[PDB]
């Protein structure tokens, strides 16, 4: 019954710090830590709010050192590399650090501790740089579409920040949806609104379809790597719909005129593609059908 | 248009078991403070001929009804025909029957005195504790090691005459 | 009807269970699964009395009536050839 | 995902394990009366409006009483002659169930069991069903505050 | 499948992982940096603790006949503390 928080915390404190940092920690350290936090909470009346406040302070101090390290870079893109680099560790830490603080939870998903980390991180580092980080990402995707190949981790990390850092309980993905998704989408609509009418005039309609089916293949993959999957969100379907609207629907009339013709010329490989593309357009399939019965009338 | 039925699950009791249960409830509601907010409904207010009695015990917004039975056709060759109990948890035209164990656990959430969150820590610190659990009937499943541990140390309060427990009605 | 066991050798002890219908050999194989030593080196006892490999657990005088999860029966084990059966008692509570 | 939670207690829980077993049931009548009378009083009590019917699992201390509604239910003898069939939708410890069985008109011997009823659970309600689960879930120790 | 929990008095205990996961504290300690070391709790404690682990896993699933896990009054305070730490 001799030790309450004043004696103990100085033993606990360095270990919070190793854990915040990814610096190595031995099994008996971790166990001893567990024992220490618990003893502090059982024995001291002021003990737990005290563990909370000291925690809050130490987490800020290191988040701040982290910020120190990110914000030094003047370049718009070269900063991001360091951000991503700091982030992978920090996020893994958010899984690792709160666990010894379980009695802290019982004494008073979202631990107050994990919530606290991500929050402190949101106010301290991310909010200032976020527009910038996002912008660099749009440039990165733009680069990949044009064939410049790069490290996926950067785009993903920025998106992860947007998904995991969100504050409000009522909608978890709201801010992710309203910025990263909106911008990636607008990017898509304008990129393909520019590029699309061109390839058609160059390569012709039949080849246009072969090119379009393909761009759909390209982008659905790309959404899968870069976009939020794990939470089973609506995003990919929206990106996909948006692209289909761009690649197929805008041209829907011009394409369809070929159909009856290709029915007469008996080109099946072509019709498969027509139907495949159109199948996504909601009303897209029916005119091919009417065209077909109309051809069945005369044979 | 056809005969409609309402159907109940009924646990059996030996006749003396009912009398004990009845005297205990009436005793604790009216003759002591503990069970007063409970309601006891006699045999004559009840529209069903088979209903020996009922105890309506409010738990918050939903209420528990414990129904005792008469002149029933299960369990005996005797002239009075023998009888049983059933229990239901009712809120806003919703019903569930409830078994005796859960009945008691549920009653206990809302009624008699127990340990508070302070009690388990204070026991450790030597700060002592109030109050103590009465109504052992309220704890069923298995138990948190902590609860049971505490239980080795603090035996339950032991009221006389004992507070009503449905498991005691349905025992044997 | 399962019976529950602590197999206790030296300081180390194992919590496990088996059917009244299990044979001592089967258990020696399981102990092999845990401590990784083959079922020769092991010698299994009930008290000071050795257990026959081909005999069933209920037939060693272990019944589910005797061994309960709440209060398991102790077994004990022996390990270049053999060492005497040694079972290290648990710490005693102070006065 | 409210009903899969409901179903699972019906599937794994012991309470439902014993009752889902296809146990064998008897009708308890006026046992004092002889067999012929009993066959007759029983068939009447089914065909006529007002009598409570009692069926016991033979392996338990537990019983089923069909009370006349006057105090989806059915007791139906039209399905197969020389028999009476029984359907009892209930709700037991917060799971909606249906007990089905049949009774041999001659023997006054029969069969019955519990099957899970998804319909009631899809239909019943959100707030009330949930409230039951919330409450059934908790236990008193340590809830009260200091 | 199995994990091993150690007593101060140097005793070793081997129990099924799913049995151990009854302890929420132990559920946390196993994360990251198997086998686990307990300082404050003696052997006559960790034994008894393993006993409750099994007792719980057994009788929680099927409520038909459930017996009184036995605890002796002197072991009781030390046990309570140990339970408060682990659970
Ligand atoms: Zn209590």
């Amino acid at each position: 019954a001799s030790l309450q928080f004043e004696d103990k915390w100085d033993f606990m404190r360095p270990i919070v710090l190793k854990l915040l940092r990814q610096e190595s920690v031995t099994k008996q350290q971790w166990f001893d830590l567990f024992s220490d936090v618990h003893a502090v909470c059982l024995w001291d009346d002021k003990g737990p709010a005290k563990i909370h406040q000291a925690l809050k302070e130490d987490i800020l101090e290191f988040i701040k050192q982290a910020q120190a390290r990110v914000l030094s870079h003047q370049d718009d893109t070269a900063l991001l590399k360091a951000y991503i680099v700091e982030w992978r560790k920090f996020f893994t830490q958010c899984d690792i650090l709160p666990k010894p603080f379980c009695q802290l939870e019982i004494t008073l998903e979202d631990s107050i501790v994990r919530k606290l980390m991500l929050d402190t991180w949101n106010e301290s580092i991310f909010s200032n740089i976020k527009n910038r980080l996002q912008d660099s990402a749009m440039k990165l995707v733009h680069a990949e579409r044009l064939g410049e190949a790069f490290d996926s981790q950067l785009v993903i990390g920025v998106r992860e920040s947007y998904v995991n850092l969100c504050s409000n309980p009522e909608d978890k993905l709201q801010i992710y949806r309203d910025n990263f998704e909106k911008a990636y989408l607008d990017s898509t609509e304008r990129f393909y609104r520019t590029q699309a009418p061109s390839y058609l005039q160059q390569n012709g309609v039949q080849n246009y379809m072969k090119y379009a089916d393909a761009k759909l293949k390209e982008e659905e993959k790309r959404a899968l790597r870069y976009l939020e999957t794990r939470r089973e969100c609506n995003s990919v379907e929206a990106l996909m719909e948006c692209c289909v609207n761009a690649l197929v629907t805008s041209f829907k009339e011009t394409i369809l005129a070929e159909c009856q013709g290709m029915i007469k010329r008996n080109e099946t490989e072509k019709l498969h593609l027509m139907f495949s593309l159109m199948d996504k357009v909601p009303n897209g399939i029916e005119p091919m059908l009417k065209d077909l019965e109309e051809h069945i009338i005369s044979a | 248009m056809e005969n409609r039925w309402q159907v109940m699950i009924v646990w059996q009791v030996d006749r003396m078991r009912i009398n004990t249960w009845k005297r205990l409830v009436k005793h604790h509601m009216y003759i002591s403070r503990k069970a007063k907010d409970w309601f006891y409904r006699h045999h004559y207010e009840s529209t069903n001929p088979k209903i020996s009695s009922e105890v309506h015990i409010p738990l918050g917004d939903a209420k528990l009804v414990i129904t005792t039975y008469w002149g029933l056709h299960t369990g005996e060759r005797d002239w009075h025909l023998g009888q049983g109990v059933s229990i239901e948890w009712r809120k806003k035209r919703y019903s569930t029957q409830v078994d005796p164990d859960l009945a008691d656990q549920l009653i206990h959430l809302h009624y008699f005195d127990c340990f508070s969150e302070s009690a388990i820590r204070n026991t450790i610190l030597g700060r002592i504790v109030s109050p103590r659990c009465e109504y052992q009937a309220g704890h069923n499943k298995v138990g948190s090691l902590q609860y049971l541990a505490l239980a080795a140390l603090i035996k339950p309060k032991q009221i006389k005459p004992p507070l009503p427990s449905v498991r005691k009605l349905t025992e044997d | 009807m399962d019976v529950f066991l602590m197999i206790r050798r030296h300081k180390t002890t194992i919590f496990t269970d088996a059917k009244e219908s299990s044979t001592v050999f089967e258990l020696k194989r399981i102990v092999e699964g845990i401590l990784k030593r083959p079922p020769d080196e092991q010698r299994l006892y009930k008290d000071d009395q050795l257990l026959d490999d081909g005999k069933t657990l209920g037939e060693c005088g272990f019944t589910s009536q005797t061994a309960r999860p709440q209060a398991p029966a102790t077994v004990g084990l022996a390990f270049d050839t053999f060492e005497a059966l040694c079972i290290e008692p648990f710490s005693s509570p102070p006065e | 995902r409210v009903v899969p939670d409901q179903r699972s207690k019906f599937e794994n829980e012991e309470f439902f394990r014993k009752l889902s077993r296809e146990c064998e049931i008897k009708y308890t009548g006026f046992r004092d009366r002889p067999h012929e009378e009993r066959q007759a009083r029983f068939q009447n009590a089914c065909r006529d409006g007002r009598s409570e019917i009692a069926f016991v699992a033979t392996g338990t201390n537990l019983s089923l009483q069909f009370f006349p509604a006057s105090w989806r239910e059915y007791v139906d003898l039209e399905r197969e002659a020389g028999k009476v069939y029984l359907k009892a939708p209930m709700i037991l410890n917060g799971v909606c169930v249906i007990w089905k069985g049949w009774i041999d008109l001659q023997r006054l011997d029969g069969m019955g069991c519990l099957e899970f009823d998804e319909e009631r659970a899809q239909q019943e309600d959100a707030l009330a069903q949930q409230a039951f689960e919330e409450a059934r879930r908790r236990t008193r120790e340590f809830e009260d505050r200091d | 499948m199995y994990v091993k929990l150690i007593s101060s008095d140097g005793h070793e205990f081997i129990v099924k992982r799913e049995h151990a996961l009854t302890s929420g504290t132990i559920k946390a300690m196993l994360s990251g940096p198997n086998e686990v070391n307990f300082r404050e709790i003696p052997s006559h404690v960790l034994s008894k603790v393993c006993m409750y682990f099994t007792y719980k896993v057994r009788y929680t699933n099927s409520s038909t006949e459930i017996p009184e896990f036995p605890i002796a009054p002197e072991i009781a305070l030390e046990l309570l503390m140990a339970a408060n730490f682990l659970d």
